[PDB]
RNA sequence: GGUUGCGGCCAUAUCUACCAGAAAGCACCGUUUCCCGUCCGAUCAACUGUAGUUAAGCUGGUAAGAGCCUGACCGAGUAGUGUAGUGGGUGACCAUACGCGAAACUCAGGUGCUGCAAUCU
RNA sequence: GAACAGAAAUCUCCAGUAGAACAAAAGGGUAAAAGCCCCCUUGAUUUUGAUUUUCAGUGUGAAUACAAACCAUGAAAGUGU
RNA sequence: UGAUUAGAGGUUCCGGGGUCGAAAUGACCUUGACCUAUUCUCAAACUUUAAAUAUGUAAGAAGUCCUUGUUACUUAAUUGA
RNA sequence: AGCGCCGUGGCGCAGUGGAAGCGCGCAGGGCUCAUAACCCUGAUGUCCUCGGAUCGAAACCGAGCGGCGCUACCA
């Protein structure tokens, strides 16, 4: 039936994948950190690769984990920038779905000449109440196949929400 | 057509054990726990098994044999009513509480009850039980936390203070307890007081009730219905505690009915297996139905 | 036998040692050519080019000695030969990158 | 083709014997059995061999392929 | 070269066995072993520590000495034209009790409650075993049961 | 008989898809002052048992289910093999005598049992 | 699945009995670990003995299990020569 | 695990060809791979399974049972060894 | 047959884990009546093939292909 299998946001992952590390990384964060409200997490490269430009343990990333209100805030706060508009290739086929967006500006941030432009890669993961089975320590179990969140109640929870539509296929 | 798991994956497939795979038992850990030094032969080991469920603290004294494991006594904390304590029954008080129960009554049953009194005034300092001289040793116990976190504050610790204040010895260093400062390795014993009394939810509740009054209502609500204010939660303990130590005993219940009596309706409520009789029936009445055109 | 291999071994690095010398010396006047003598200059860099290509072919027989031969005993000595000879290599090459780039090609356009 | 196994026969050294199978063809069944079951619809061709129905397995499945069989 | 290292041809020896990998079950630290118990050796790869050689894998041996978390047991080699005795320090993941000696010692206690109960009546108990003697006379009937004449089969070829 | 804690043997216990689950118990669940830990009170810690829910976990059942397990005079006394011959055969190898004796295959059946303590219409 | 970002950069979810990793040859062994990350450390310590392998039951090398100390870690059982 | 024969059914928001094509997360057909269910033949340094022959131990008096003596070992304990 | 070396631009050759160059040729422009010479520039590579180690190499370690050189003695 539908007691509490509603579709609540877990969490928000705000990317930033910089090329290289450095003054514009340590901007990247503080951008993060004033938006978001927490200090954020640097990710180092995983191997060498020379196209790119980059070395192994380089810390050439920086995202950030928001949950509660504060998520579905900055999310309507990025939905408005993309017009609330979606194409469903940006919906997981697990139900979590993600939008990237350039200058965020967009986001009613005042613009400071020392930290810059940054772009964004917004990812939102969904799931109902119970989803700790699989994160707790003792008794760890796997969610069944009804409560499951998949790309289908996850658009129409999306679209009965925002006042959004979603794009063709 | 995606989440399928070949024929030979599921042949070649060891199952763990399964305790394992309900999640509930670190066979690592077990492993050094409940094995003995072979020169003490027959010598059991004894774990003071601490678990923490919601609405209820599980304490018991375990020995293991080959069959299974063995209790000697047990102690769960909806039995604390008996002693005074109504309410949080999952705190660290209650925590302590039980331990001291479970401590007492394993020395009781045991004859080693007029005999290492434990602490009777508890002030908070750190000490274990000391073996007197000119008769037996101490009752050797050692903690089972199972999967918890060790934690400074963790009121697997506050059982562990219980047991040990009982008068059980039970082995155990002072830097997970509350008031541990890290940067100055001490122990504040005042702060620990206040922890085994409660005086962090009763400073909770003033500080809830001076401003936030919903709160204190929506949650606290059972000590409204019962008139229990911040300040008296401190001497409840304390009489539960002279009161563990008066009488340990474990009066049980009266189970209102007979073991025969629960299994008749739970034996009416649990399903059924189908025999192979009717499981060949039914797959003849599918093909007469599905494949029978109709 | 281990005698004739440590005889050739000796022969092999004082070569190795009055090349470097005498590598050394084309190199600072090199340096010192008063580069008014462009010819002077030109024909002190193709003489150094001779002397680094002996010492690295000697090298490369080092190479092989400390591969598969069994010195036996003078693994340091092998070595630190081959470190000289490799760093006058480089010298070698920064001379030789120096007179080769030209004044007005793209690669000196870029970046001084 | 007992003929071409003959010819067949002498670029092997050793004995070698022709034997007429009472299988039908490649498979692994005999004539008459091979045809009452094929009378019924329990075969079922593929590329050159043939799959067999079994009773084991699904229902649905076993009832999806060979139709003719369970159509009584 | 030759090798002749401490696990040589030990592959398979030391191999686990087929789907019971992973740690030990606790029965084997939970048995107890004492001074003239009768063990079989029988290594097991997952624990490296206090092995035994691959020589007495499958040997059955004496306990002469208990430790923390080992047994000291007596083995017989045989070395040229005699026996020694092998002193050997094994944990106790790679021993296991006899069972022959315990059903022997059933086999004690059950001719001691023989011989104490028919000491009472003086019935000569003959307490030894006795091997598979011969079967002794019976007569089998043939109703319901006709005799089956029954023949070689010819040749055929079966493919 | 159900459930919880601790287990023993470690798939007859696992896996896939559905269905059901009185009571109680577990569980999800609510909060962040305190101890404590995180980028994130999500995990971990603490507090309440209050605001709610069996949706999930968990238990049970179903499936000519996969897998697993047991048995068969099913394959098959077959393959193989110890011993014997001044046995056969140019040989390769193969029969016979006294003995031991499989695996796959096929068919049939089954799908956790149980220990200590506590609790439940 | 997510801007630049593509076959490969970073992030998120699902499946995943190990198809990875464990300095090196190969072979065993290992999944709330023996793997990866983090915290603390020096037990890679002292005193000599016993035992296993090679074996003459000699040596050397390597290893095993205890005893007597002094320590490390961990809530602790324990583990560490 | 590795080797290996032959077709069948499929999958390309995702291999290479042509065709209808301006192209299209378009269409038809050809050929390669990837998957599914099959099929033929194999392994000293592959294996679930697994013999025969060889191989270790035991089949008591130095044994068993009952009772209670020693210890500085061990146990919470006259508890065990 | 064994051992050792070599294989890089069109030709002859260098080349050490952060990774492809020297000379002559070739192309463009200039000078010259014109061509050389000369001046200013530019482009040029399956690093023999195949696999592996490495975070990564032409280099390190293996399989072959191709071409060279040394030895093949005592009767
Ligand atoms: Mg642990
Ligand atoms: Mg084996
Ligand atoms: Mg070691
Ligand atoms: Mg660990
Ligand atoms: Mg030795
Ligand atoms: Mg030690
Ligand atoms: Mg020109
Ligand atoms: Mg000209």
């Amino acid at each position: 039936q539908n007691p509490m299998r509603d579709l609540k946001i877990e969490k928000l992952v705000l990317n930033i994948s910089v090329g290289e590390s450095g003054d514009r990384l340590t901007r990247a964060s503080k951008v993060l950190e004033q938006l978001s409200g927490q200090t954020p997490v640097q990710s180092k490269a995983r191997y060498t690769v020379r196209t790119f430009g980059i070395r192994r343990n380089e810390k050439i990333a920086v995202h950030v984990t928001v949950r509660g209100p504060k998520a579905e805030e900055i999310l309507e706060r990025g939905l408005k920038v993309k017009e609330y508009q979606l194409r469903d290739r940006n919906f997981s086929a697990t139900g979590n779905f993600g939008f990237g967006i350039d200058e965020h500006i967009d986001l009613g941030i005042k613009y400071d000449p020392s930290i810059g432009i940054f772009g964004m890669d917004f990812y939102v993961v969904m799931n109902r109440p119970g989803a700790r089975v699989t994160r707790r320590k003792r008794c760890k179990g796997t969610v069944g196949n009804s409560h499951k969140t998949t790309k289908e109640d996850t658009v129409s929870w999306f679209k009965q929400k925002y006042d959004a539509d979603v794009l063709d296929k | 057509q995606k989440d399928a798991k070949s024929s030979a994956y599921s042949s070649r497939f060891q199952t763990p054990f399964r305790r394992r795979r309900e999640g509930k038992t670190d066979y690592y850990q077990r492993k050094r726990l409940v094995t003995q030094h072979k020169a003490k032969y027959n010598t059991p080991k004894y774990r003071l098994v601490v678990r923490f469920t919601n609405k209820d603290i599980i304490c018991q004294i375990i020995s293991s044999t080959i069959t299974g494991d063995v209790v000697l006594a047990a102690a769960y904390s909806h039995e604390l009513p008996r002693y005074g304590i109504t309410h949080g029954l999952t705190n660290w008080a209650a925590a302590y509480a039980t331990g001291l129960l479970i401590a007492r009554r394993t020395l009781q049953k045991l004859g080693l009850d007029e005999t290492y009194k434990g602490v009777e005034e508890v002030e908070g300092e750190y000490e274990l039980t000391e073996a007197v001289e000119d008769g037996p040793r101490p009752f050797k116990v050692f903690l089972d936390i199972g999967l918890q976190r060790t934690t400074t504050g963790a009121r697997v610790f506050g059982a562990l203070k219980g047991a040990s204040d009982g008068g059980l010895y039970v082995p155990h260093s002072e830097n997970r307890f509350p008031g541990w400062d890290f940067e100055t390795e001490e122990i504040d014993p005042e702060l620990l007081r206040s922890y085994i009394f409660g005086g962090h939810v009763s400073q909770y509740m003033e500080e809830l009730a001076d401003d936030d009054e919903e709160r204190f209502s929506e949650l606290f609500k059972g000590y409204l219905a019962d008139d229990i204010d911040a300040d008296s939660l401190e001497d409840i303990y304390t009489s539960a505690h002279e009161a563990i130590r008066a009488d340990p005993a474990f009066k049980p219940t009266e189970k209102k009915f007979t073991k025969e009596q629960y299994a008749a309706e739970s034996k009416k409520y649990r399903q059924t297996k189908l025999s192979k009789e009717e499981r060949a029936a039914r797959v003849a009445a599918k093909i007469a139905a599905l494949a029978g055109q109709q | 036998s281990q005698r004739k291999l440590q005889q050739d071994i000796d022969k092999l690095l004082k070569k190795v040692k009055e090349g470097i010398e005498d590598f050394d010396d084309i190199y600072e006047k090199f340096q010192s050519t008063d580069p008014s003598n462009s010819s002077h200059r030109e024909k002190l860099e193709s003489d150094l080019k001779r002397e680094i290509k002996k010492l690295q072919k000697h090298r490369d027989q080092i190479k092989t000695w400390l591969s598969k031969e069994d010195v036996k005993d003078k693994q340091s000595v092998l070595m630190t030969n081959r470190r000289l000879i490799e760093n006058g290599m480089e010298r070698f090459k920064s001379v030789e990158k120096l007179m080769k780039t030209k004044q007005f090609s793209k690669e000196a356009l870029t970046n001084p | 083709v007992v003929e071409g196994l003959r010819r067949a026969r002498y670029k092997f050294p050793g004995q070698q014997k022709i034997i007429l199978s009472k299988k039908w063809g490649f498979t692994n069944l005999d004539r008459p059995e091979y045809l009452k079951k094929r009378e019924a619809g329990e075969v079922k061709d593929d590329g050159a061999f043939v799959k067999f129905l079994s009773k084991k397995g699904s229902l649905e499945n076993n009832i999806r392929e060979f139709p003719e069989y369970f159509a009584a | 070269g030759k090798s002749h290292g401490y696990r040589s041809r030990t592959r398979y020896m030391f191999q686990r066995d087929f789907r019971k990998h992973g740690a030990v079950h606790l029965s084997t630290y939970l048995k107890v072993y004492k001074v003239g118990d009768i063990v079989d050796i029988k290594a097991n790869g997952s624990i490296q520590k206090g092995m035994p050689h691959k020589f007495y894998q499958g040997k059955t041996g004496v306990v002469y000495n208990v430790t923390k978390s080992s047994v000291g047991v007596i083995i017989n080699k045989m070395v040229g034209n005699r026996y020694l005795e092998k002193r050997l320090n094994l944990r106790v993941e790679h021993i296991k009790h006899s069972k022959c000696r315990q059903e022997f010692l059933e086999r004690v206690k059950a001719n001691a409650a023989k011989r104490a109960e028919a000491k009472a009546q003086g019935v000569a108990v003959q307490l030894k075993r006795q091997p598979a003697q011969p079967r002794e006379s019976r007569i089998v009937s043939t109703e319901g049961n006709v005799p089956q004449t029954l023949a070689p089969v010819p040749y055929e070829t079966f493919i």
